[PDB]
This record gives C-alpha cells, sequence and structure tokens, in this order.
RNA sequence: AAUUCCUUGUCGGGUAAGUUCCGACCUGCACGAAUGGCGUAAUGAUGGCCAGGCUGUCUCCACCCGAGACUCAGUGAAAU
RNA sequence: GCUCGCCGGAAGACCAAGGGUUCCUGUCCAACGUUAAUCGGGGCAGGGUGAGUCGACCCCUAAGGCGAGGCCGAAAGGCGUAGUCGAUGGGAAACAGGUUAAUAUUCCUGUACUUGGUGUUACUGCGAAGGGGGGACGGAGAAGGCUAUGUUGGCCGGGCGACGGUUGUCCCGGUUUAAGCGUGUAGGCUGGUUUUCCAGGCAAAUCCGGAAAAUCAAGGCUGAGGCGUGAUGACGAGGCACUACGGUGCUGAAGCAACAAAUGCCCUGCUUCCAGGAAAAGCCUCUAAGCAUCAGGUAACAUCAAAUCGUACCCCAAACCGACACAGGUGGUCAGGUAGAGAAUACCAAGGCGCUUGAGAGAACUCGGGUGAAGGAACUAGGCAAAAUGGUGCCGUAACUUCGGGAGAAGGCACGCUGAUAUGUAGGUGAGGUCCCUCGCGGAUGGAGCUGAAAUCAGUCGAAGAUACCAGCUGGCUGCAACUGUUUAUUAAAAACACAGCACUGUGCAAACACGAAAGUGGACGUAUACGGUGUGACGCCUGCCCGGUGCCGGAAGGUUAAU
RNA sequence: AGGACCGAACCGACUAAUGUUGAAAAAUUAGCGGAUGACUUGUGGCUGGGGGUGAAAGGCCAAUCAAACCGGGAGAUAGCU
C-alpha cells in the first residue's frame, strides 16, 4: 500500500526549513529550545 | 427558445434547454475582458464561510457597463452574447467615437438598434436616462441606488422596476419583490425589461448538470449527527425540532433585518 | 406490509409435501398523505421466490498433476 | 561455452521525484547475503561525471506567501496598498558519425545556428513606467494531406545443406544518412490599396478604433510533407594482416521502388455544442517629456563574450516510500513481427532474466488444478463454490412502455481447406506513355504494377472448422430506491447520503448568512428569473380535517414589569 | 448527441479460497463495477484541534480521532488493585 511520507525536498524546505523558521516567532522559538539543548542539526535542511 | 430533450438517456429524459439562436457564435470582444478566478466560499481566513461553492467551468469576467455615463453620444449595438457571470445576455454596443462597450440587453433588442444615454434621450428601450424625467408609470430596469454608483436593481434576467409616483426630489418605484421603495431623482435609469425573460423556463435535468455551475451537495441537516447540525440524529427518521439553521437561528418565518440606516427609504415591505 | 402480537391469519396458485414467495379478504396489537400517500417503463456487484440449461455442491467419493508434509546437508526462530 | 525455459504495452530503454557513490577497475571473505561463495549494491585502495544550444540560475507572471507607508488589535500580532517573491505555465539557439574500463546533443570529426558588447562603412528622428497589436488558451466529432514505421519486390554479398529433395516461383544478411540552408506544396484564415475627417485609447500619436470616398480585384499571413543541398563525405555485409590475440591500422559492394499506415505532424486547424473555456513578459508598433551636427536607430562587415551550478548510477526498483535484498505503492516518453477490431490475448525479435538454499522420496493430511460411471440441487441458511453460455453474419423477437426503450430479449441456421467465377473479382493506389501547359511540387486521359475483401458453385479431411488463448448463462412474479453517482482508508456499499424537480421561509444590497474581538474578507466584482436556510425527493393521480399546545408573524385598550 | 452500450490502460473493492508468529501492521489468486465524466492524475498552495474538511459513515485530519501529536501544570486524583 501507499505510505505516508513522500518525500520532496522542496515541500520539506519550504515548511520545516530555516528560512521558514525565522519567519514566524515560534520558528525562532524552535531554534532557540534546539541552540540550548546543543542539538548538532538545527534545522531539516542539508 | 424552450427545446425538449429526446429521452435517449435517463440524464437527458427531463432537460428543457434555452437555444436563443441570435447569440454571437464566436468569441468575445478581447479588450474587455478579464481575469475572473474562484474562492470556493473561502475567505481571506481560508475557512469555507458560504456553503454549496466550489468548482464547476471556468469562466472570464466581461467589464460590464453599468453606470452609462457617456451622455450624448448615440450607439448602435453590435451584436448580443452570451455573459455566464450573469443571468442576462449582453450587447456589444459601439459609439460614434470607436468606443465599444459592454450593455445589460433589454427585451427585444436586436443588433443594428441605435441606443443612447443622456437626459435628451428618446423614451425607447436601451436608452439610460435619470429617472427626474421617465414618465411615470414607465417599466425601467438597471436602476441606481445612490446618484452616480451603477445599476443595482432590476439586474437579473427578465426582470423590470417601475416608477409608479415621483414626489418632492424622490421616486418612489415598485421593485421585483413587490416591495416600494424611494430612491432620489438623479438615479439614471435605462428603459424596458432585462431580456432572456425565460431563463427561468429551462431545466437542469441531472446533478452534473448542476455542479457544472459550482453547485455542491447540499447535505439535509437531518441526516448529519446531532454534533454537526441542531436538527441531529436519532434512531429512524427523527426530527421532533422546530427547524433551524445549523447554527441555531429559527428558520422557516422568522424575519433578519435589521438595518435601520436604510430603512427611511422602504415605503411597504414585501408580500 | 422494511409496519401484524395471537400468526405457520383464512382462501387460491406453485410443491408428493411451502413458516418463505404470488393474488384476493380486511378484526390496521401499532399505515396514511411533502419526517409525503398511491402507481410506476428503464436502471441496481440491491432483498425474496420460482423455472430451463449445467454441473463432484451431493448420494459417494476414485484416480492423476504440481507446492508443502517426510529423509539427508547448510543457516536457524516464536508464542509459553 | 552449448543447449532448455520465462517476459516482450515488459520482467525492454530513456528520465522526473527520491537517494548519494550504490557507477568502473584491482584486492579480501572476519561481519551483511535467510546456505556455500572464489561472488556481490559487502570491506579496503584507486579512478570516473567536460555544455554558448540539454536542465537549472535568468526575464515574466497563476493559485498563493511576504508586504514600506497604512487600517485594526491588551502585548504578541491580523488584513492589506505600492512593491517583491512564487511553476506545476509563456521566453534565443545543434545535429549526424566516432570514441572510454566507467561521460558524452558535454570529448573528437564534419557541417550549423542564436543572443549580446565594441569598432569601421552607409542611410537616418531616436526616445517609456504610457497607448495598441500579439502572446492568448474549452469539450466533442469528421476525414483530407502526410510522416514515423512495417511488408513485399528489385539490386548487392554470401550459401548449394549431417536425413528424402534443394541451380531455383530456392535460403540467409544488407539495402542507413540528420540539424541547418533553398524552394513554397496539400490545407487554414483573409479583401487590398491611396487620401480626407474624428465627442475613444487619462495627454499626444503618423499605431489601434470609427466615419466618407475613390479604387482595384487578386494580394497578404500561415503551412505538414516532398525535392535539392548538407553528402565525391559518414556509415555499411565484410573479406582481410598478426599484433601483446584483445582486434588493432588498412580497403569496403548494393545503398532503390511499390504498397500499407498511425493514438504522431498540418491542427493553437474545420464543424458543432453549452457548461462560454488563465495572466504577464519576450516580439512588432505609436507617440510623451528629452535630445535633435550629437545621442540613438537600421544594415553590412571585423573581433570579442556567453559566466556559474547539474551531468556517474538505479528510477514500476536489491539503490525511492514500505523496520528486511519485503509477492505492496510510484508520474512522463519510445511502442517491432504473425493471427487480432484492438495498447486484450497466444506465440516471438532487439533486449533482459530463471525469481540467493539444494538433493532425494512419491505416506496421511492441507494448498493450487485435471478427469469421472448412473442420477443432476437430492448439499445447504442460500445453486456459496464449480460447471455451463461466450464470436461474426442472416432470419426473428413478448407482456409492458415515460414511445427512447424492453433488446444482444427469447429463439433458429452458417463458419475449415483447395479450386473456379476472377492464372486476384469488386474496391484502394496509380507508373510509363500521350494531350494541355498559365513550364512546375501543375492539370486531363490512360491504365502498368502493388495491394485486396465479401459472396456464390463444386470438391475434400476430421469425432469436432468462432477447433488453442480471448470471449453474455437465460426466462417468469415481487419489495425498496427513479436513474449516473458518494459513503464507514483497515469486518457494514445498502433500502443509507447526493441528485434534477416541488414548497415554505428569510434576503432591497454597506442584503441576509458565515470566518473574524476589529480592520476586513466570502456571499459577488452577483441584485429577487438573484442569494442563504429548511423539508421532500425524476414522472403521473394527488396532498384531507384541526391554530387547543410549543414556535413564527401582526396587534396592542388594560395589568405586572429593570437601570435611572 | 449522451452523468449512452460492450471492453483493455486508469480508478475502485461485490463474492469465494489462501494467508492471520503472512510475502504484506489490510495482500494474493479466480471471478467483479465505472471506464467522455458529479471521471482520473502529476506539481505547488489554503483551511489547525471544541477547530478544520465532510454527496453525512461521528467518517478523514501522518499505521493514532466522541475531540490529533509534542512539551508543560504533574510525582493531577484514585475510599480501587
Amino acid at each position: 500500500m501507499k505510505r505516508t511520507f513522500q518525500p520532496s525536498v522542496l515541500k520539506r524546505n519550504r515548511s520545516h526549513g530555516f528560512r521558514a523558521r525565522m519567519a514566524t516567532k515560534n520558528g525562532r522559538q524552535v531554534l532557540a529550545r534546539r541552540r540550548a539543548k546543543g542539538r548538532a542539526r538545527l534545522t531539516v535542511s542539508k | 427558445a424552450v427545446v425538449k430533450c429526446k429521452p435517449t438517456s435517463p440524464g437527458r429524459r427531463h432537460v428543457v434547454k434555452v437555444v436563443n439562436p441570435e447569440l454571437h457564435k464566436g468569441k468575445p470582444f478581447a479588450p474587455l475582458l478579464e481575469k475572473n478566478s474562484k474562492s470556493g466560499g473561502r475567505n481571506n481566513n481560508g475557512r469555507i464561510t458560504t456553503r454549496h461553492i466550489g468548482g464547476g467551468h471556468k469562466q472570464a469576467y466581461r467589464i460590464v457597463d453599468f453606470k452609462r455615463n457617456k451622455d450624448g453620444i448615440p450607439a448602435v449595438v453590435e451584436r448580443l452574447e452570451y455573459d455566464p457571470n450573469r443571468s442576462a445576455n449582453i450587447a456589444l454596443v459601439l459609439y460614434k467615437d470607436g468606443e465599444r462597450r459592454y450593455i445589460l440587453a433589454p427585451k427585444g433588442l436586436k443588433a443594428g438598434d441605435q441606443i443612447q444615454s443622456g437626459v435628451d434621450a428618446a423614451i425607447k428601450p436601451g436608452n439610460t436616462l435619470p429617472m427626474r424625467n421617465i414618465p411615470v408609470g414607465s417599466t425601467v430596469h438597471n436602476v441606481e441606488m445612490k446618484p452616480g454608483k451603477g445599476g443595482q436593481l432590476a439586474r437579473s434576467a427578465g426582470t423590470y422596476v417601475q416608477i409608479v409616483a415621483r414626489d418632492g426630489a424622490y421616486v418612489t418605484l415598485r421593485l421585483r419583490s413587490g416591495e416600494m421603495r424611494k430612491v432620489e431623482a438623479d438615479c439614471r435609469a435605462t428603459l424596458g425589461e432585462v431580456g432572456n425573460a425565460e431563463h427561468m423556463l429551462r431545466v437542469l435535468g441531472k446533478a452534473g448538470a448542476a455542479r457544472w455551475r459550482g453547485v455542491r451537495p447540499t447535505v439535509r441537516g437531518t441526516a448529519m449527527n446531532p454534533v454537526d447540525h441542531p436538527h441531529g440524529g436519532g434512531e429512524g427518521r427523527n426530527f421532533g425540532k422546530h427547524p433551524v439553521t445549523p447554527w441555531g437561528v429559527q428558520t422557516k418565518g422568522k424575519k433578519t433585518r435589521s438595518n435601520k440606516r436604510t430603512d427611511k427609504f422602504i415605503v411597504r415591505r414585501r408580500s
């Protein structure tokens, strides 16, 4: 059957990317949480 | 021309169609078309507000001339054309100075006939002139409401507004719903009943015939479950309510006119 | 009767034999007129009954062809 | 390596999305492969992706996002104007041959084209954010011209057959060539031209639009294909040197015609229909301030420049989504032969694979199949499952019917092959020759060849001729729903939902109604023949009596009735 | 001509058998319905949790739906085990 994660890098970036995180306030809060936790992959890009 | 379709298929059994052979068999006047795309009933918020809107056929918006503020310049009528943005066919008029325009086609106005706006116009169908001048009893259409705002009333297919009494600076004219209403006397109006008076005789015949116009299915309220509609579920065909809209408010009788700053113009409400 | 409890109502058809089906009757527990009544050609992977043809569905199973089961060599689980 | 089998509208080939080295060579078999492994998409090492034309980047926009000022909002923020982004759309240009272990429309060879910059020569009114044209657009159908492609013949090279025959009305293979440049055809649209005048294109216009004359009637635009050139090249069965045996350098014949023919091109066409079928730029044109020897424009010539990013490889799959080397999912393009209506089906070509455990045996019992004596639903909740019908032609066809249907109703007869009619008929195509000729891609006659049903008469073989695959079971009575449709992804596909039609009801436009604290948006760039809500549900005969109750509407003499 | 008829691609899911520590957390095999339309599909976009969308099944909203997932109040409360 057809599963649920049918990938596309265009949609991936334009949905959860960095240029789309820092657009709203909650995005920069997400990045703040991650920079504080120490996560090495801040976003989904690359 | 109402044509009963031979009952070959079960979807063509009940189709009664209107074939006006004098419309234009071709393309429209391109410099008066403009991009008109759809919504589905979803405003800038994104959420559906008007229900039962969506899909259908694509259409282009014909800029139709409702003010008709070109006074003094006579105009021939080049052709009659379908308009899908509307219910009444549109005429393509050509003035003397070359300018072509789109007007609503009044009853019995064929190609090659002179129309003319202006306070000096002769009394006949087509002529747009203020209601100061048109006599009492004259069947007009495309009435304005504020001087200089454009036609707003008697715009549908075959509907006409009658002038019955001018008093002072106002005219009390009888709308299509039998309502009486006073508009001030500078508001322009065209003469005649709008054309295509048998937009009401046709039968769509099938369900696709209506979905072609972006008319989605209209689910009965009494089918849905009690959370989705006040009319709610219930084993068997159960109603026991008092009829309401999907939002609680009464229907089948309750009045909803609640605008006062325009009531001083209404004389006698509808039937 | 997608409505009827007594009920396998009573009568006729169809069956050697019919609680289901078809047609009348009318004592409608507890039908009924747009939460529509009655009738309705065509349509339906729709519910019920019947008939022709056909057959291992069956009286009643028999043989045969392949995949496993079985024996050998290699790898090698699971619930409890 | 020689056989055998399987797919062949795929299980072949090229991509897009996705992956990211899985690509190619050497080396290793500890771990991964459901076993072994010398093998591998595994480990280690090295190597490999070449662009002015292909695709991104770039110019332009759709739905849509962000959106300076702005309006709204306790703060955060919401909407939105100018703008600025956003392809899944519009915009300039390359083909054939060869080569590598792995790249090639990128490298090499031969032949091309496009867009700009600068400089010379000649002619010269050039210039927007503005106007106009154009780009610019639907469904369905019909056949006219063709091509791709295929078949047959001719021509060339080779063969004379392990077993009867095979010097021929025999067998096998080849018979390929583009972009570009030139010609301008089948077909499609279209009147042209010169002048005068103007309430329009925000202003101006020499352009579009409108009007009035003359004026000729054939001009113009578009356009598949063919033919010439590209090409005395390239490619070509080969034979033929050994040179490190892998093929390396060499020469290299024929390289034509008829017929059939697309779902591809003319065609963004033509006809018809109602449901009325994107936007902006690139491109041409007209002028505005501005500059008018200059600038700038046009044409030829000369040179320069075209940057940067991707290119390996899989791509219906062992490399993407499924925890797996998973019987599942995934969009586009190419589409050979014989039977065939066919992209079904069966056998095959190019090509690709035999599904990463085998070997024996031939028990019960389970899975997938074949056949069956006599009977033929007796089984059973129920003809569930299986059997049976299955094609084309001619005849024939019931009650009922909304006059369409029902209807492929039901039911009968024929079917192979050979010969004759007809050494191949009707029909399609149409050469050579003649005649015209406005001399070419012209027309008329003529019929050469090539292709070629269907039918009748006769004969002959089998138990059987729609011989395999493929391919309706049929008839009567009835309930519900008119019908086509949608629905519980993953136990319910229905009598449920929808529906066209009917009624009530609200709604006079800053409409009701809805999302919003609001701005505002949808309704709608719509106007009562319109829009929202509610019930019923095609069609026909109709829809009875009750306003006590609870609602809705209208009245309001009187009584009770809050803040103040 | 047509929400026409037979039928492949394409879209679905009526019956039966197998499977049910499956090849598969919904499939296979033999039949099956629509197949010029209220059809289907690729790419991008919009609607967000008492909310969406809903030809209406309380269905669908990342194998979760009579109120999603994640973090927090939180070591909620449990006269129960």
